[PDB]
């Protein structure tokens, strides 16, 4: 397993960056982090590894609202409630937030954009290769 | 047709606008009957748990005497069918179901939209 | 599949990812995961095989509603409810969560996009081949 | 006739894949599977033949609401009801689920899409041929 | 679900259409109880600050005596729970809460839309 | 970051640019600014480094709403509320602040554009390089 | 620091251009002008420097409502109210002013347009460069 105190620092920094996650039980966040660590490399950053991994895990959690409530969630992830209203009490509507235009799935949430810029500044967005002999 | 589809949709809708923290109870009294002399008391309560939705509060004024009463309308499920004179206990406050109003196009009504009036006056 | 420990681990990881699945009977979870194991290659991953198989099973079951069937339902698999309302009590309006102009069909759920990016990390999505002899 | 116990396995497999089909009388499922076996090859899969035939039969059944009830379905297959409402009791509207783009009929239902991916995985999507002598 | 969302929205909405310069107060009276001969007074006031919004003024006409009073409605927050018999101090003028009207679908109602009627006549 | 006077100067600059941050507890601003300083380069600016840090922090925190979450907020990061109204008391309709068909994502908030223009003036947006040796 | 009489002339002429800016405290304007002086140059104008700096600072302040109120502003810079209405008193709707079609960020406010017109008239909008030996 990746280093325990580094993982704790990651979850701590993510929590202080987004205060709303303080109420979420820690073990779900632990699982999300240890699942998201499979994507980033180490030697790419080697200084802001905690920052990058927290950003990427946050983007994964907030991708399409995949992270939901524990039991309050109902088994409908394929459907969204655009609007709802009670008769003489209140009413409300909703809608999309980002309206992605490129289909990169990193340019779909602010966290993904932030991590994309971090990666571009630290190493780059390029992959040039040729065959070995 | 397919009233089971209406049933499931109504169940999900009622579950949407409900809070599982309001103590709600339903009281059904029945099977009375007088003595040969002409006086007795029905000893039965039949209180059961229930949950649902409420809307449209209203206050009551009788003659200006400052009694401070209120009445509600409700939305409920199809379990433990509501009768025309049952008691609904809300947050320690008792109401009589003056009207049932089952949302109906078939038997076994999908849901009820009762009208409640506060007990006493 | 090769044993039962892997199957149990996959189901448990899937439930950790989606806490709502803990109340679903585990038999359907076994069925879905053993159907999803037909698509994943353990030669490619060989360390995150459980993670990948759980991700793919989740996406596969959440494509357009296939796990939507509980013990009681009807043939609503060809049609989707857009709104439902009692006449004077409440109203509610639905809608699709994601548009899929691409048509690749694999980026239809967040888990699908996650699985594609994880596939690109482990072993590229290219397919380059030549006629032998 | 295709092998009896394999057919039984296929029908029970599709039933436990979609629990909503349990209430449907069995012989209709027998007819649907015996009709759908005409499409899939045998030696192409030769291992997951049961899974493939179940997938394709389910896709055929749920293509465009071809599978209906026994008698309760009115004799109207060329007409679909988009909405209906009773006077002061309830209302409802409806809509399409998939919004297909290429007219292949195969990427039109989730079952069809899954079968298509399984075929691509197992054998391929290519037909290269030349004149023999 | 998630009634905290509605709580936050209602709080922001009330804060929108409000003026933080109108002197407003809430008066609660309680804990009375008579003497052995039958006359006494409850010595308490229980005044607290509060803010909100009002709408729909309406004059009061009785039979043409030219008394020239007015009555209004209110919109309030979800703190300092409003009872059915409280007093509201508005810009030097007192009113009695004749009607509470909590906008409610759960416990701890998100907001109140009371009806205020001017004191005396 | 390398010391404390630059950090305090950045926080003061942010607060005297936007005064609504005077009510926000300082430590959250500290976390945001020390995370945002990971992008800005001192050697380019060398005189208005504090100004650049403040601009980048403001834009990064106002990108799409990430500082929106204060001590209590729910999982509303995947959905945007467009309207809210009580049945007979008041109503309120919201909308997006800026349209961004360009997709560069630096042109998403006014602070981002100001920072980009500052970068252009101090050292052009270009990046021209050649293979060494 | 620019000369104190130059700064005073700039702020006072800005105030006489826009009289509604009289009510704001005089320190926020100093901060805004000291930030905006990092953009305007010297030898380009050398005559109407006060005019140019005042115009640029006004454009920066009124870019996208960057300059907000002192406390009456709520911490929501990423959301605009398109309409609001009370039940039985009044209603109002909101709307945008320019509808920019160039993505230049300088053809976005009248002050920016004036500044670019003055720059083109005085020096120009071009840059021809040749390599130095």
């Amino acid at each position: 397993i990746m280093n325990q105190e580094t993982l704790i620092a990651a979850v701590e920094q993510m929590r202080k960056l987004v205060p709303a996650l303080r109420k979420v039980p820690d073990e779900t966040l632990y699982a999300w982090v240890e699942m998201a660590e499979l994507f980033v490399c180490q030697k790419t950053f080697k200084d802001a590894y905690v920052k990058a991994i927290a950003l990427y895990a946050l983007h994964l959690a907030f991708l399409d609202g995949a992270l939901k409530g524990e039991d309050e969630d109902l088994e409908s992830y394929s459907r969204r409630v655009t609007s709802f209203s009670l008769s003489g009490e209140f009413s409300q509507t909703f809608g999309e937030v980002t309206k992605n235009q490129s289909g990169n799935m990193m340019l779909s949430t602010p966290w993904g954009k932030m991590f994309e810029q971090l990666k571009a500044r630290r190493r780059g967005r390029f992959a040039l290769m040729t065959g070995l002999r | 047709m397919n009233y089971s589809q209406i049933e499931r949709m109504a169940r999900k809708g009622v579950a949407f606008f409900t809070d599982p923290s309001r103590p709600m109870n339903l009281i059904k009294q029945g099977e009375y009957g007088y003595d040969e002399n002409g006086f007795e008391i029905p000893p039965m309560e039949q209180v059961i748990p229930i949950s649902g939705a409420t809307r449209r509060p209203n206050a009551r004024e009788i003659d200006g005497e400052t009694i401070r009463a209120s009445d509600i309308l409700g939305i409920f499920n199809n379990d433990h069918e509501i009768n025309e004179g049952d008691y609904i206990e809300i947050d320690g406050i008792r109401h009589v179901v003056v009207d049932a109003r089952p949302v109906q196009a078939s038997l076994e009504p999908v849901a009820y939209r009762p009208v409640l009036r506060r007990v006493s006056v």
